[PDB]
DNA sequence: CATGACGGCGAATACCC
RNA sequence: CGGAGAGGUA
DNA sequence: GGGTATTCGCCGTGTACCTCTCCT
């Protein structure tokens, strides 16, 4: 009960309450759109990096 | 870790939802799928898919529900996540922080015990055994009656005399700490001392029932038992019922009389026209009580008394005045309870409701906590005995 | 415990007035213009 | 004019109810307080108070819709002379209301209680005497004709 | 820890952890809440030496 | 007159008003819902058959292969209600069903038919309705509880102002359908048309239109009038109709005949418009200018040139308006407006109507419907057909279409189940002319918009989901698979249909655990209606208005008992004479008053009809013709109350109990409580526990009766006759010859429960309460079942009660008991549990149940047989082993009695699993079965050869009188010699055939009744065996045990006062309870006196028989004194006639009033004072009810006269024993070391948050920490902690709590780093 | 799938320059 | 021995 | 380019205790 695992991730995933918390803390910090990001995360999207 | 979230067994050979490993096999399973459909390749569309499932099993893993629809178990109900371990009222800082479920600790229906001082609680000896049980144990092995843990347990549970006399010995000064829910304020919970009782009921004292808003149609109390010194001592010091007389919102004394000895305090201070035993000149408040037990002269009869009552002086001493005092047989005999330093006028009259309050918060303010304390004793004594007595 | 034209003077005293500009009038009787 | 029927009809009860009539020593008949049973409860404040009085001796009185209006006509029995159906399912609309009141009301208590004390949970007396000059004016609290 | 235990626990650990936030363990529900002694009543003084030895 | 067994004891009715209609059976509701369900129904409106109709026939996509449904039947249990309780298995009935597979040729014109396959399939189980309105589901007695919904139509509502700015309110329309989607119409602030279809984002109204195929034109025509501009030359002439032009002010000079009748300025007003009847100007020339506000209502292009000039729903400007009068166009169409009463909000929300054609309309609607989903033409013309004018996905049912039409003024009740065009226009229509001031909203508490769905209505539609279920499955089955030769049964499979079944009847939330303390709790909740359940309201959401006692609950809803918490106003209570009618609405019986004449005929009204009549209150006098005595009686019209004159009247109340539940029609004097603690009463009433000795209320209102006899807890007598035989355990009735059938032999045999724990652990006992050879009347009680006394409801024990305080042992509403009540066993109840002892398999070996536990004693298992269970009788306490049982490791796994449970074992089961081999114990138990089974075979065919032998003994001595024969010849040589045949035997033929039947019947299946003993019943997978024992405990009364009365007076009880020490009167004889005066006044539930009084006068008269009959005085005596008795009261409806009695039948009345003369007060037509203080002197007891009390104590009177009668008590299932707890230390949670919770558990009490803020307010800082940490889980602190209170060290050493450590834990597996810093 | 809760508040959206 | 539903007491 | 009014999604909604069934 006091030993903690690691979940290898194949690709980077977006921390829930960092984007949805609102204010957007993702949103704030990139100064775009809840709703952009939202869009790219889930796959609706592209982001010229 | 995995003891954290453990899987309970149901019908001997079976588990159910875990409600929070089936959102980490969701994750590690999409993971997984995404990682192998990412080595042998595929076309991007599907990749783009797992990706975006992996990052909804993520999200609800980490909070299901806050983005999109909450994924479903196996009834209806919304799964659990790990956000939801620490927030709301079922939440870890709200159930398992803030409060939480302890030991030495019971509860009961709660009885009134007209027959106890301030500082009693009457707590049945059956529930005391288990709550003291530990003391129990140390007092036999002190006196050399159970060599080990198991024989002083199984002496316990026969309920030897000799246990009974070991739970009298533990609890003598031992409080014990009342609470009935809600506990609106701090006098919700109050110390007293346990007296032992036959019954499985917790006889409470009457004054203090407004204190707890508690009444007898139902109500249930639990009692807990302060383990340390440190922990008696604050029993004993702040939250005993003797430490508790007044209210913290406002000031005003909040084991006032109610019902019966109000009732019994009016009908006796009450006066009649032409009640037996009317325009006697009687030497004091016992030859009212004499007159009053023996038939010869009624409770409400308007009588002349020879009242001596004191008076602190700018000294601080009690300066006694004798004089004869117009009043009633009830009001004489009322006046052998009341402490000295009071005026004969504050009982000289019908007395309610008001009239009861003003006089104990008039004694707390004169002479202090003590004289209260045994008045309010003395006064509920009376009004119970006259409410009958009428 | 918790749920969910004129004035005419009660008793006997004199009567003071703050925050009060007075002025002539019509009738002798002051008109408030503060 | 049902108020105002409903006071003469509490004002006759309570005049009747707080005096009794006494033989005196010198045979005269004198006036008393009276000693009925609940007069006396209510008059040591035991138990009751003239309100409950007056539904058990007078006339229940003005009842109110569940909207809040008054119905016209007032329940003119009394407990002890019982209501008629009509005017028993009139007053289960005020009971059914203030049963629900409560029930509903209690968890607005608590939520506010709880809120108070978070808002007020880490204040202590830390000092005997910061020495502040400044202080608030207290006068008595004075509405219109009574204070 | 106060206002994370008393409300909107997800605004409030967000709020701590992007700001990296230090919390004193100085109020009566923060020292319930870790098990310690409240800085009021019998364990007041306590408190106090442990801030003068510190 | 009275029959013989209502001569037993006669009930005293101080009742006035006579009874015009009887009490129905009070679980008629249930019965008949369940019927509805399961009864065949040719029509095919409801049911099972409905069911099968509306989703057969199945059609492949194709179309080629399909199943018709021929019919349904159930059949036979394979067991019946007492072996389903036993086995903890569902009581139902197979459903079988024949179906029909019909496959289509191929190549062939038009739907002829190859073959078809018929066939009969199993879908499953559905459980059956027991006699008294009960389910058996897995062996446990659940009762589904009926659900008041809004009705399917269409229903108006608006939300006034508290939305937007100030005062402005918005109206807006729901269409529910009974399946579908919701359709929803509303007005936004800005007055336009908006609608939500399944609350989903709203979308202008107009789109629905267009998705309907309405052009702009057609919608303006359809949602407004048309006015005309004809221009002949020039000057903008406009024709109209004078009724338009009223409400607003003058544009222009109206000119009348060619004379100027206003001019501008001046607003028309009503008598302007009336100057125009005979002014029929038509033609009015207007300016210019004033075209600008107006809106042009058509689509127009010049004549030739293909340019449209202009289309509908375009405001008019001047150039456009003239620019068009240059094109020659005569007359321009307008919409008609008004600002109060014509707004124009259809015309607005064409502007904002995004769509502009019905394909983007549709486009639309799917984008709605569909987010992010790519549209199609075909696939959004398919959703929108889809969504409300398909059967299979949309359905108003018969009264969502009743409800539809009746808002909308349309005069045909029938109608279709899918919306049509129209409905949606006229809904529409009636929203905008209500936002017009036309309408008014709808009542949404109004009981005439809200409907009872029952347990048959909510069957069938989870039958349905089920069926659908197995639609979808069967359609891809038909039309995927290449078919041939295939069975129906193959496509059929039952799973989805008894999975549902199963999950409505044991998971639902109107499936509810049976309330079973006592016959009354039974009645109630078999006759509650609950808001909650799927498709109604959240206990923790719903407002105070749904709450509220509604003006049309009068007769429909209780509005006294409700449960009090969250649950008020929720949960109601069936009215006594309340019924739902062919729609599920309620409705109340009422008399018709015909010229002025209270009739006797009944007309069942319902709250939308009963508004629109002036109906009599019941307290109203008549006369023997009928007519009202008086000429201003008080009436109820429209929801309101008032006085009218009697020929205004139209109806009268049936009864003064018409208003009130069952529960509280129960309560004596109910019209002096006040209504809160009447509540209080009726719930309680519920709680009360049978007692040892079933005790008739002295004071009743009537309803007993009908509880006990309608509960089912009571033998009632199926036919009349004779006692023949009788013992406590059955009863054995020789039918009269008037009502046996053709070849029987007329027995009725009535086995009684005996000793059988309730759903509450309560004991459930049955005794015969009539003796040898008596004879019985359809219809009587033969058994009285638990707190029934002689067929009427008897709850609680009468008790000799004083008013007065005691010495503070009646403080705050405690209560004083003498110990005489404690010793006559007066409150001592019997309490039954049942403890199972399951040996499992576990991966080292099976569980062994055997007398062989290691670790023990052998006086410790003194208790238990050979084979290591309890012996039946045995007495056991706390700790005592009742079942052996090891689990290898072996452990000691034993089932023990539970600590302070003592008791009898008075039944012990034994359940063992196919291939097991069963203990001795086990082959005793069977065997004891077998016995018991072969007697059932032949004791009741014994019993029924007796009566078959009667009857032949009376046939034969009937013309074929042979005497010899009867001794010489038995009985086996009629059945088959060979004789001529005559009219003495041929009789015969037809009545010994039957015997031979029963040579047929209980012999063939003796061989079905051992194998179902000796059959391994089915367990748990995994079970080897289980051991039931059933522990009886006598409870007897002690302090911490609750008592109430019936009008709200509950208490505790606070001491057993010695009988030396109550107070007793000047004959010496003591009061039984000391209740406080002091809880009368401020709770003004004055009937608790008045019963009180009441119920000394009924002792005083039982006080004078009694010593009548201890002095032997003659019959003519207490005959007079008893007809004297009856006879009391102000003009009273029930008469009592002892001269019909014959000697022994007033006897025998006597002895049974010989301890209180029972009294009938009813709730609204009571017994008045004057009654009582009247029947008060003919028992010689002082008029005003109170007595001289002296005090037990000291012997002195007590100063003022004390209120003493008797008061009906009740033991309420609340007691001490099972509430006291206590625990020093036990057993932890997982996740959080802290202590367990429950007493079950053994767990301690928890500090909540408000306990430690008390602390932290006291300062007691110390107790605090040792509350969170030693106490808790701070698991290396309590257990020092421990150590150091055993060495007598009472020191605590804290550590860090565990359930921070999970806090932080948890906090990290949020990706979060929460640490303790360094020091 | 459920479609009977609502008030308060801050971020975002739209309208109006 | 965790969760859900139902009911109940204060 | 800027301010302000409206819309939308999230947050919260009393304590303590007792009984039952059902749940990969
Ligand atoms: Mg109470």
């Amino acid at each position: 009960r006091e030993r903690m695992g690691h979940i290898e991730l194949a690709s980077p995933t977006a921390h829930i309450w960092f984007l949805k918390s609102l204010p957007s803390r993702i949103g704030l910090l990139l100064d775009m759109p809840l709703r952009d990001i939202e869009r790219v995360l889930y796959f609706e999207s592209y982001v010229v990096i | 870790p995995p003891d954290l979230r453990p899987l309970v067994p149901l019908d001997g050979g079976r588990f159910a939802t875990s409600d929070l490993n089936d959102l980490y096999r969701r994750v590690i399973n999409r993971n997984n799928r995404l990682k192998r459909l990412l080595d042998l390749a595929a076309p991007d569309i599907i990749v783009r898919n797992e990706k975006r499932m992996l990052q909804e099993a993520v999200d609800a893993l980490l909070d299901n529900g806050r983005r999109g629809r909450a994924i479903t178990g196996s009834n209806k109900r919304p799964l659990k996540s790990l956000a939801d371990m620490i927030k709301g009222k079922q939440g870890r800082f709200r159930q398992n922080l803030l409060g939480k479920r302890v030991d030495y600790s019971g509860r009961s229906v709660i009885t009134v015990g007209p027959y106890l001082r301030l500082h009693q609680c009457g707590l049945p000896k059956k529930m005391a055994l288990e709550l003291f049980k530990p003391f129990i144990y140390g007092k036999l092995e002190l006196r050399g009656l159970a060599t080990t843990i198991k024989a002083a347990k199984k002496m316990v549970e026969r309920e030897e005399a000799v246990v009974w006399d070991i739970l009298d010995e533990v609890i003598r000064e031992h409080p014990v700490l009342l609470n009935r829910a809600p506990t609106l304020h701090r006098l919700g919970i109050q110390a007293f001392e346990p007296v032992l009782i036959e019954g499985k009921a917790i006889q409470l004292h009457p004054l203090v029932c407004a204190a707890y808003n508690a009444d007898f149609d139902g109500d249930q109390m639990a009692v807990h038992v302060p383990l340390t010194l440190e922990a008696q001592l604050e029993a004993r010091a702040l939250m005993m019922s003797t430490n508790n007389i007044l209210s913290p919102a406002n000031g005003e004394p909040i084991i006032v009389p109610s019902q019966d000895v109000v009732l019994g305090l009016y009908y006796m201070t009450r006066d009649c026209v032409n009640a037996k035993g009317e325009g006697m000149v009687l030497t004091g408040p016992k030859e009212a009580e004499r007159l009053y037990r023996s038939g010869l002269a009624s409770l409400h009869a308007r009588v002349k008394v020879r009242i001596t009552e004191y008076e602190k002086d700018a000294n601080g001493e009690l300066v006694a005045k004798t004089s004869l005092k117009d009043t009633t047989v009830g009001r004489a005999i009322l006046w052998m309870i009341v402490p000295k330093g009071l005026p004969y006028s504050i009982v000289n009259q019908a007395l309610g409701k008001k009239a009861i309050s003003k006089m104990l918060n008039t004694c707390y303010r004169i002479l202090g906590l003590k004289p209260t304390v045994i008045f309010a004793d003395q006064i509920m004594y009376t009004g119970f005995a006259y409410a009958a007595r009428s | 415990q918790l749920t969910m034209s004129s004035i005419q003077v009660k008793n006997k005293g004199s009567i003071k007035l703050s925050n009060v500009k007075s002025v002539v009038n019509s009738s002798g009787k002051l008109v408030i213009t503060s | 004019i049902w108020a105002a029927a409903n006071d003469r009809v509490s004002k006759a009860m309570m005049d009747n109810l707080q005096t009794e009539t006494v033989i005196n020593r010198d045979g005269q008949e004198e006036k008393q307080v009276s000693f009925n049973s609940i007069y006396m409860m209510a008059d040591s404040g035991a138990r009751g108070s003239a309100a409950q009085i007056r539904q058990l001796a007078g006339m229940r009185g003005l009842m109110a819709k569940p909207d809040g209006s008054i119905i016209e006509t007032p329940i003119t029995a009394n407990f002890r002379e019982g209501l008629n159906v009509l005017q028993y399912f009139i007053s289960t609309h005020g009971a059914r209301k203030g049963l629900a009141d409560t029930a509903l009301k209690t968890a607005n208590s608590g939520y506010l209680t709880r809120r108070l004390v978070d808002v007020a949970q880490d204040l202590v007396v830390t000092e005997d005497d910061c020495g502040t000059h400044e202080g608030i004016m207290m006068t008595p609290v004075i509405e219109g004709g009574d204070v | 820890i106060s206002a994370a235990s008393f409300q909107e626990t997800t605004r409030v650990l967000t709020e701590a952890a992007v700001a990296g936030k230090r919390d004193e363990l100085r109020g009566l529900k923060e020292n319930v809440i870790v098990g310690r002694l409240i800085p009021a009543g019998t364990g007041y003084a306590y408190h106090q030496d442990r801030m003068r030895r510190r | 007159v009275y029959s013989y067994t209502e001569k037993k004891r006669i009930r005293k009715d101080f009742g006035k008003r006579p009874q015009v209609l009887d009490v129905p059976y009070l679980l008629s509701i249930q019965l008949d819902s369940f019927q509805k369900f399961i009864e065949q129904d040719p029509e095919g409106q409801y049911g099972l058959e409905a069911a099968f109709r509306s989703v057969f026939p199945i059609q492949s996509y194709s179309g080629n292969s399909e199943l018709q449904y021929v019919s349904y039947r159930l059949g036979e249990p394979v067991f019946d209600v007492q072996e389903c309780q036993i086995r903890g298995v569902t009581y139902s009935a197979p459903l079988r069903v024949k179906l029909r597979l019909v496959i289509y040729e191929r190549e062939a014109p038009e739907g002829t038919v190859k073959d078809i396959k018929e066939q009969e399939v199993y879908m499953g189980e559905i459980p059956l309705m027991t006699d008294n309105g009960t389910f058996v589901i897995n062996g446990t007695e659940r009762v589904i509880v009926s659900q008041l919904h809004r009705s399917p139509g269409v229903f108006f509502d608006s939300d006034k102002g508290k939305t937007h700015s100030s005062g402005k309110v918005l109206y807006n329309a729901r269409i529910i359908p009974y399946r579908g989607s919701w359709l929803d119409f509303e007005f936004d602030p800005k007055d336009n048309l908006f609608v939500r279809i399944d609350r989903r984002r709203k979308l202008p109204a107009t789109i629905i239109l267009r998705a309907l195929n309405y052009t702009t034109e057609q919608i303006l025509d359809l949602f407004f009038e048309k006015v005309i501009f004809e221009i002949r030359d020039n000057k903008l002439q406009m024709e109209l109709v004078p009724e338009r032009l009223r409400g607003e002010t003058a544009s222009f000079d109206i000119e009348a005949n060619g004379k100027v009748y206003v001019e501008k300025g001046r607003r028309i007003t009503a008598r302007h418009i009336r100057q125009l009847e005979k002014d029929d100007v038509k033609l009015i020339e207007v300016p210019v200018e004033y075209i600008a506000g107006k809106v042009v209502a058509k689509d127009y292009i010049d004549e030739s040139t293909g340019e449209l000039i202009c289309a509908a729903n375009m405001e008019l400007s001047l150039d456009l308006l003239a620019k068009l009068s240059q094109s020659g166009h005569k007359r321009i169409e307008t919409l008609f407006t008004n600002d109060l009463d014509h707004g124009p909000y259809i015309s607005e929300t064409l502007r904002v109507d995004p769509t502009n054609d019905r394909l983007s309309a549709l486009v639309e609607i799917y984008r709605m419907m569909r987010p992010g989903e790519p549209p199609t033409r075909e696939a959004a013309e398919s959703l929108f057909e889809n969504l409300f004018f398909s059967e299979d996905r949309y359905d108003l049912s018969a009264v969502g279409r009743m409800k539809f039409n009746r808002s909308l003024l349309r005069e045909e009740i029938e109608g279709s189940g899918i919306l049509s065009k129209d409905d949606i226009i006229d809904v529409m229509k009636k929203l905008i002319d209500i936002r017009n001031g036309k309408g008014e909203v709808d009542d949404i508490d109004h009981l005439g918009n809200r409907r009872i769905r029952s347990v048959g209505e909510m069957a069938e539609n989870q039958f349905r989901v089920g069926l659908v279920r197995v639609e979808r499955a069967v359609k891809e089955r038909l039309s995927l698979g290449d078919l041939d030769t295939l069975m129906p049964q193959d496509m059929i499979n039952a799973k989805p249909i008894s999975a549902a079944v199963k999950e409505f009847f044991g998971s639902s939330q109107l499936s509810q655990f049976m309330d079973q303390n006592n016959p009354l709790s039974e009645i109630t909740h078999k006759r509650r209606i609950s808001a909650l359940g799927p498709g109604g309201l959240t206990r923790e959401r719903a407002g105070f208005e749904v709450r509220d006692v509604h003006p049309t609950h009068y007769g429909r809803v209780c509005p006294i008992e409700t449960p009090e918490g969250p649950n008020i106003g929720l949960i109601n209570s069936l009215s006594v004479y309340a019924q739902t009618n062919e729609y599920g609405f309620l409705e109340t019986p009422y008399r018709k008053v015909t010229d002025g004449v209270v009739t006797d005929e009944i007309h069942y009204l319902s709250a939308i009809e009963e508004g629109n009549y002036v109906i009599a209150q019941a307290n109203s006098n008549l006369d023997e013709e009928g007519h009202f005595v008086e000429d201003l009686v008080t009436c109820r019209s429209k929801g309101e109350s008032s006085l009218f004159s009697r020929d205004q009247v139209d109806y009268m109340d049936v009864s003064t109990q018409q208003v009130v539940s069952v529960g509280a029609s129960l309560i004596p004097f109910l019209e002096h409580d006040d209504a809160n603690r009447a509540l209080m009463g009726a719930n309680m009433q519920r709680q009360a526990v049978p007692t040892l000795r079933a005790d008739k209320p002295l004071v009743g209102t009537g309803m007993e009766r009908a509880v006990a006899v309608d509960s089912g807890v009571t033998a009632v007598a199926k036919r009349g006759g004779v006692v023949q035989y009788v013992d406590a355990s059955r009863i054995v009735i020789k039918v009269n010859e008037d009502e046996m059938y053709p070849g029987e032999a007329g027995i009725d045999i009535y086995n009684l429960t005996k000793y059988t724990r309730s759903n509450q652990n309560t004991c459930i006992n049955q005794m015969p309460c009539v003796s040898l050879g008596e004879p019985v009347e359809r219809g009587d009680v033969l058994a009285d079942g638990p707190s029934t006394d002689l067929g009427e409801l008897a709850l609680g024990q009468n008790m000799r009660v004083a008013f007065m305080p005691w010495n503070g042992y009646n403080f705050e509403d405690s209560i004083l008991v003498s110990e005489r009540v404690v010793q006559e066993d007066r409150f001592t109840t019997i309490h039954i549990q049942e403890l199972a002892c399951v040996s499992r398999d576990t991966k080292l070996g099976p569980e062994e149940i055997t007398a062989d536990i290691p670790n023990v004693g052998e006086a410790a298992l003194s208790k238990l047989d050979e084979s290591g269970i309890v012996y039946i009788g045995a007495e056991v306490t706390g700790g005592d082993i009742l079942v052996g049982k090891v689990t290898p490791k072996v452990k000691d796994s034993s089932l023990r009695v539970p600590n302070g449970v003592s008791g009898t074992v008075i039944d012990v089961q034994v359940f063992t699993r196919d291939g097991v081999e069963k203990d001795k114990r086990a082959l005793e138990i069977e065997e004891m079965q077998l016995k018991q089974a072969k007697k059932d075979l032949s004791e009741e065919l014994q019993i029924l050869e007796a009566g078959l032998f009667s009857r032949i003994r009376a046939v034969l001595v009937a013309g074929g009188v042979e005497a010899e024969k009867l001794d010489k010849l038995p009985r086996d040589r009629w059945l088959e010699l060979g004789l001529t045949d005559e009219e003495k035997q041929n009789q015969l033929e037809q009545l010994a055939e039957q015997y031979d039947e029963l040579k047929h019947e209980f012999e063939k299946k003796l061989e079905a009744k051992r194998r179902k003993i000796t059959q391994g019943d089915d367990l748990a997978p995994g079970v080897l065996k289980i051991v039931k024992v059933y522990l009886a405990v006598k409870r007897r009364i002690q302090p911490g045990d609750k008592m109430a009365g019936r009008h709200g007076n509950k208490g505790v009880i606070s001491k057993i006062n010695p009988i030396e020490d109550m107070p007793y009167d000047e004959n010496g004889t003591p009061v039984d309870i000391v209740l406080n005066p002091l809880g009368v006044p401020s709770r003004m539930n004055i009937g608790q006196i008045l019963e009180t009084h009441l119920g000394m006068a009924a002792k005083g008269i039982g006080d004078k028989i009694n010593a009548m009959l201890k002095q032997q005085q003659e019959v003519a005596k207490l005959r007079e004194f008893i007809q004297r008795a009856y006879d009391l009261g102000a003009d009273v409806r029930q008469k009592v006639d002892l001269s019909t009695f014959s000697d022994e039948e007033v006897m025998r009345l006597a002895e049974n009033l010989r301890k209180g003369m029972p009294i009938a007060t009813p709730v609204f037509d009571g017994a008045k004072e004057a009654e009582i203080k009247e029947l008060l002197k003919l028992g010689d007891l002082p008029t005003s009810g109170q007595i001289r009390l002296y005090d037990g104590r000291t012997g002195e009177q007590f100063e003022r006269p004390v209120t003493v009668g008797y008061m009906y008590m009740l033991k309420l299932n609340h007691l001490v024993d099972d509430k006291m707890h206590a625990r020093s230390t036990g057993s932890y949670s997982l996740v959080t070391q802290q202590p367990l919770g429950g007493k079950a558990q053994f767990g301690g009490q928890r500090f909540g948050e408000m306990e430690v803020w008390a602390l932290e307010a006291y300062g007691a800082a110390y107790t605090l920490q040792e509350m969170l940490t030693v106490k808790s889980d701070d698991v290396n602190g309590r257990t020092k902690m421990y150590k150091n209170i055993v060495d007598g060290n009472h020191q605590m050493e804290p550590g860090m709590p565990e359930s921070f450590n999970v806090l932080l834990k948890e906090i990290r597996s949020l990706g979060i780093n929460i640490e303790l810093e360094d020091e």
